RNA sequence: AUGUUGAUAU
RNA sequence: GGCGUAAAGCGCACGCAGGCGGUUUGUUAAGUCAGAUGUGAAAUCCCCGGGCUCAACCUGGGAACUGCAUCUGAUACUGGCAAGCUUGAGUCUCGUAGAGGGGGGUAGAAUUCCAGGUGUAGCGGUGAAAUGCGUAGAGAUCUGGAGGAAUACCGGUGGCGAAGGCGGCCCCCUGGACGAAGACUGACGCUCAGGUGCGAAAGCGUGGGGAGCAAACAGGAUUAGAUACCCUGGUAGUCCACGCCGUAAACGAUGUCGACUUGGAGGUUGUGCCGGCGUGGCUUCCGGAGCUAACGCGUUAAGUCGACCGCCUGGGGA
């Protein structure tokens, strides 16, 4: 059964850029759209939308450079299998800071950047670079 | 056989 | 080039739906009694460009190499070439014409040999057969190698009708770094093709359209 | 399988409406229903191993329906397995 | 139809 | 780090414990995170110094001791509790195809045997033979009868089934799948160690049956031999009932569930709109990206991911 829904939004992002599809769409969530602002916010997607009420749907316009796709990788590292929490000082630097890490702090979702920034540590939810 | 070949 | 001219000369007509190749999908207007139908709309814009960078390697004075071998595309390409007063290969491309133009140019200098010994009268020295081999040696050679004789070097540009069909020259051309210019069919593949024309590239009347326009605007481009 | 008729005289049993087919109830109690009829097919039919796993499904689905109902309800469950005469 | 085998090291 | 072929996917399923868990709101603060405090002996290690002629060695101060506990906050995520929701899962209605299963009955073709007619010297068998059968009348041919087993054609890289498997026709009992319209329940789910069930053929037990076939066995050949292949016979067995066994190259040598990612040509089975145009299910072949040691796999993945399980760790010994 569906299990990781997070996994599930990475897979669509990392498929759908292999595909050079110009937009990927899923069932939407709080926690997808939360990650969907990290990747505009840092210029990893072009765009997002949610539509929908009692089945809304996340829909993200991918980002293509030079021909490539500009999400070179994008890897689920917390999962429910095993569920990964670092501290402040332990935070993750992906591709030696060119990548992120999207963490779920306290204060919410956010990079590894902003939550070094914000003193938090947090969930560790993927690496994109 | 032959005790131990080919020819 | 015009839009009409596209549509009375049958641009529009690809190959059957079945034969398509799916990276035609951007390029395919729809499918009319099972056959898909190229997008004059894409065509149009995409050839303009086509013909502007042509026009442009033509005035840096480039060597254009228009590249045809299908059976009623042949003559069209050495009548375009030659109105031009550039290269062509209208019979079968040798494997390893432009990789390997180190080896074919020593061929192409057996081709200017033997001429230059049948017009001197060389051929009458010899015993009859042994001219008659030099005959039949001269016309093969005069097939392979006749468009690009005079060339001299690697060319500057390929032209090329049905990227398929001629897909060792592209992958030639794309080894050196030679800008691929190419009519692109819904069968076909546009991923070494560096300027698609979304194109029919069987009929006669299609092909002394796309020919005659960068022809004219090759020839354009080496008067200016 | 259970008739139309049977099926909808259980419906209406066990529904809050004619046309609540999807409740617990209702489901345990359509499954109480076609297990105990094949009661009678399997005393005659032992060997009928390809039908038993069919048997075998209703009641582990059964089983899990049960389960869903008490940790919901205790007191509709409590009443359900009365009625219909299950031990749990 | 049948119709075996080829010493050791190199 | 692996498991199509190198070692590795349980034969297949159901399922308890366990692991994992769609979506919205609130709440809690266990996980998680933040801060503080206490503690983490000294030595050792590390850093900057000092002292023995140097060094080893000795030694000052730090850093470190990644830990542990307590207190106080944070509340995104995970967990708990409460209330929802319908998209996962399931129920209902109508229909469709099917060698799905269990039970009972029946039909025609053929083999063998039995009885009788006609008929006469061979038949049968092989590479060639011989054993064998035959004048006590075979073989061949015709009529009648008995009995068992299997269902030609249809028949199809067709269908159905969890797998093993399932094939004449008829009826009885019965399981699943699929489709179309809604309606219904409201996460009821996925996986599953141990457990439980099913599980080809051979084999075993008890009682039946026994045409054909045929381990063993016998004879005839072949051969250097021939405990074989070939031939003539032939018993268990193959068949039925009930019970047991629990294994197969039980294979796609490919665990189950879910999501995603260019195409082409079929097969089969629904269905919608009007021969065409869609849209579902299952399935065969090719092939793109990608993957792969390669072979190849390729939307039915061996691609891209998640959950859980099983399993591998040189060859032999085993
Ligand atoms: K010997
Ligand atoms: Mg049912
Ligand atoms: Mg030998
Ligand atoms: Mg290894
Ligand atoms: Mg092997
Ligand atoms: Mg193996
Ligand atoms: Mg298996
Ligand atoms: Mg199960
Ligand atoms: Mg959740
Ligand atoms: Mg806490
Ligand atoms: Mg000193
Ligand atoms: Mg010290
Ligand atoms: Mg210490
Ligand atoms: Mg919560
Ligand atoms: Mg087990
Ligand atoms: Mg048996
Ligand atoms: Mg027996
Ligand atoms: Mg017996
Ligand atoms: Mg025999
Ligand atoms: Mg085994
Ligand atoms: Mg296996
Ligand atoms: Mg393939």
């Amino acid at each position: 059964s569906m299990q990781d829904p997070i996994a599930d939004m990475l897979t669509r992002i990392r498929n759908g850029q292999a595909a050079n599809k110009a937009a990927v769409t899923m069932p939407s969530s709080k926690l997808k759209v939360a990650i969907a602002n990290v990747l505009k916010e840092e210029g990893f997607i072009e765009d997002f939308k949610v539509e929908g009420d009692t089945k809304p749907e996340l829909e993200l316009t991918l980002k293509y450079f030079q021909g490539k796709a500009v999400v070179e990788s994008i890897q689920r590292v917390s999962r429910p299998g095993l569920r990964i929490y670092k501290r402040k000082d332990e935070l993750p630097k992906v591709m030696a800071g060119l990548g992120i890490a999207v963490v779920s702090t306290s204060k919410g979702v956010m990079t590894d950047r902003a939550a070094r920034q914000a003193g938090l540590g947090g969930e560790i939810i993927c690496y994109v670079a | 056989x032959x005790a131990x070949x080919a020819g | 080039v015009s839009m009409r001219d596209m549509l009375k000369a049958g641009v529009h007509f690809g190959h059957q739906t079945r034969y398509w190749n799916p990276k035609m999908k951007p390029f395919i207007f729809g499918a009319r009694n099972k056959v898909h139908i190229i997008n004059l709309e894409k065509t149009v814009p995409m050839f303009n460009e086509a013909l502007a960078e042509l026009n442009k390697i033509a005035s840096r004075k480039g060597k254009i190499l228009f590249v045809g071998t299908k059976r009623a595309a042949s003559e069209a390409v050495k009548d375009a070439a030659l109105s031009c007063d550039q290269f062509f290969v209208n019979h079968r491309w040798l494997g390893g014409m432009l990789t390997n133009w180190k080896t074919v140019r020593q061929s192409i200098k057996r081709l200017k040999d033997l001429e230059t010994q049948s017009q001197d009268g060389t051929f009458d020295k010899l015993t009859k057969k042994e001219a008659l081999m030099r005959t039949r040696e001269l016309e093969k050679l005069e097939n392979s190698l006749g468009g690009i004789k005079d060339m001299g070097g690697l060319p500057d540009a390929l032209f090329v009708i049905d990227a398929d069909h001629e897909h060792i020259a592209i992958k030639e051309a794309n080894n050196l770094g030679i800008p691929v210019f190419a009519i692109v069919d819904t069968n076909s593949d546009p991923d070494g093709v560096d300027f698609v024309i979304p194109g029919n590239d069987d009929a006669i009347r299609a092909v002394t359209l796309y020919l005659g326009a960068v022809a004219a605007t090759v020839r354009e481009g080496r008067s200016q | 399988s259970l008739s139309t008729e049977a099926t909808a005289k259980i419906v209406s049993e066990f529904g809050r409406d004619a046309n609540d087919t999807g409740s617990t109830e209702v489901q345990v109690a359509l499954l109480t229903a076609q297990i105990n009829h094949l009661q009678g097919h399997f005393a005659e039919h032992k060997k009928d191993h390809h039908s038993r796993r069919g048997l075998l499904r209703m009641v582990s689905q059964r089983r899990k329906l049960l389960d869903y109902l008490k940790r919901k309800d205790v007191a509709r469950y409590t009443q359900l397995i009365e009625r219909l005469g299950l031990r749990r």
